[PDB]
């Protein structure tokens, strides 16, 4: 069934699993039209799929021409989604197709079970976690390369960078949600946060910076601060 | 006009012919039901007063054979039984009906409300839902499970409605998951309508026939297939006219019917108000919302 801190370990076993997160599939902008009526205009949105045992991460770009002509486009976005999920386990050895999918929204279950019909041995599941995916637009190199997509494009990240060469899959994911966490309350803090010493850079090949075992635990340190006091600002407290 | 005798009743039993039902005591004097209008099926059913757990029963078509009831006192209830020698039937008749030891089926001659219960249901279908070849009478209790529960486990003594399954490869073109889920309109027309059912006429047998088991057995399948086939129809944007115009007046008398007491839990909420106030037939069922908000407004 659903996914929570009780069995939240299952996550770093041998078994083949992906989050999938819909929450920038559909990203539009609000404005005024000539008339004084409100419009929006869609922008380029992402399938967040990640392997949290991995890092792996399969970034499929949503470009705004697949929203052309449709209508009740919140509703479509969920089944183009389970639609592009679906085609990436087929795309994929049968070995490497994942045992269990976990979606961060429970509107993504009935789609996603749909089109993974051919699947019946595939478990799609819902959490009970509040997972900071919806800030992976926070992360400037993921950001570019939807912001600069002119045609439906799949981009294949490592979302822990070199981490598992130095830590578990456990540390890394702990260490990425409390990331994008940061990044989901306060973006500017915690990018200031992030980038404030020029000679820590970030490898071309990289999404974050190549901080030394040291460095990371006063990052960490910095970050759970920014998400207390936010918190205390939040709910006055 | 046809007569089902009775051998006897030796034990105390609740006795329902079709929506009427009769209390007899342990050793009445009591030999059977006449005045049984031709034309339709019937259903006849026992609550023992011993155990008001097993109602169970027996669908029958008085055209098919002469029928009567002996209890069983091995198998522990009144059984339904054929008697092929037509001389000694009539005159087992004649005689019970001469003593006056037989209740008459209490028919309002105003009252349609079994012909339209029973409208598309055929006797003929029914000996396919339950399969028991060697009588030309079919029983159903309150236990008996369907196919589809068998699948998610005796089949000999299990009601085979036809499977029905929204998130299924059968309801579900591939390349056309969002439209076929969200529209029905190919799995209620094509596949079932001209694949499995061949017309509406059989579609409306088995939805009444799933609704009867679940109102005289409390058969829980029974309900979940009857309300299945409602949301089918409900689900789906293109039905023929004629087909909603139909379901209203089916859904209709079979609220009227349906014990008031009995609304919590032989009526499923997440259907109704689909049906009635989210689905494209929202607006196409003018009789049976009518009925459902005066009689169960709580339930919507």
């Amino acid at each position: 069934g659903a996914m929570n801190s009780s069995n939240y370990a299952e996550l770093f076993n041998n078994d083949i699993k992906l989050f999938v997160d819909d929450t920038n599939v559909y990203r539009v902008t609000v404005h005024k039209t000539f008339e004084g009526n409100v419009a929006t205009k869609a922008i380029n949105g992402c399938i967040f799929t990640l392997n949290p045992k991995t890092g792996h991460l399969f970034l499929k770009i949503i470009h705004t021409s697949v929203w052309a002509g449709q209508k009740r486009l919140s509703q479509l976005a969920k089944w183009k989604t389970a639609e592009e999920v679906s085609a990436l386990v087929r795309s994929l050895p049968k070995e490497e197709q994942p045992k269990q999918i976990i979606v961060t929204r429970k509107a993504m279950l009935d789609p996603l079970e749909v089109h993974m019909l051919d699947f019946p041995n595939i478990a799609i599941r819902p959490t009970e976690l509040r997972l900071p995916f919806s800030a992976a637009m926070s992360i400037d190199k993921l950001s570019d390369v939807v912001m600069k997509a002119t045609e439906p494009q799949m981009v294949l990240f490592n979302i822990y960078d070199d981490w598992l060469d130095r830590i578990s899959s456990y540390t890394a994911f702990s260490r990425l949600t409390l990331l994008l966490r940061a990044l989901k309350t306060n973006e500017e803090s915690a990018k200031m946060i992030l980038l404030s010493d020029p000679t820590i850079t970030i490898k071309s090949y990289h999404l974050w910076p190549s901080f030394t075992d040291e460095q990371w635990i006063t990052i960490e340190s910095q970050m759970r601060d920014l998400i207390l006091t936010e918190y205390g600002r939040k709910y006055n407290v | 006009m046809n007569t089902v005798p009775f051998t006897s009743a030796p034990i105390e039993v609740t006795i329902g012919i079709d929506q009427y039902s009769f209390n007899v005591k342990e050793n009445q004097p009591f030999h059977g039901i006449k005045d049984i209008p031709i034309g339709h099926v019937h259903v006849i059913h026992f609550q023992h007063a011993d155990n008001s757990s097993m109602r169970y029963g027996y669908w029958f078509d008085c055209r098919m054979g002469n029928f009567y009831i002996q209890y069983d006192p091995k198998d522990g209830l009144y059984k339904m039984m054929e008697e092929r020698d037509g001389a000694k039937f009539e005159n087992i008749v004649h005689n019970f009906k001469e003593r006056q030891m037989m209740v008459s089926y209490p028919k309002i001659d105003e009252d349609d409300t079994w012909y339209n219960l029973t409208e598309f249901v055929q006797m003929d279908k029914i000996r396919k839902i339950v399969r028991k070849d060697e009588n030309q009478f079919s029983y159903v209790d309150s236990s008996m499970t369907t196919v589809q529960e068998n699948e998610l486990s005796d089949p000999a003594h299990s009601l085979n409605y036809t499977v029905i399954n929204f998130k299924s490869r059968e309801a579900i073109r591939p390349g056309h998951e969002m439209e076929d889920f969200l529209d029905k309109s190919y799995y209620l027309n094509t596949v079932m309508l001209q694949g499995i059912f061949k017309n509406s006429s059989n579609y409306f047998g088995e939805l009444q026939f799933a609704f009867l088991n679940a109102m005289f057995f409390g058969n829980y399948g029974s309900s979940l297939q009857w309300h299945a086939m409602i949301e089918l129809i409900c689900s789906s944007a293109t039905v023929p006219k004629h087909m909603l115009d139909k379901l209203d007046e089916i859904l209709y008398y079979q609220i009227k019917t349906l014990p008031e007491q009995y609304s919590d839990i032989l009526l499923n909420e997440r259907v109704w108000n689909i049906c009635l106030y989210s689905s494209f037939q929202k607006n196409s069922l003018h009789n049976t919302e009518k009925i459902m908000e005066n009689k169960y407004p709580e339930l919507l």
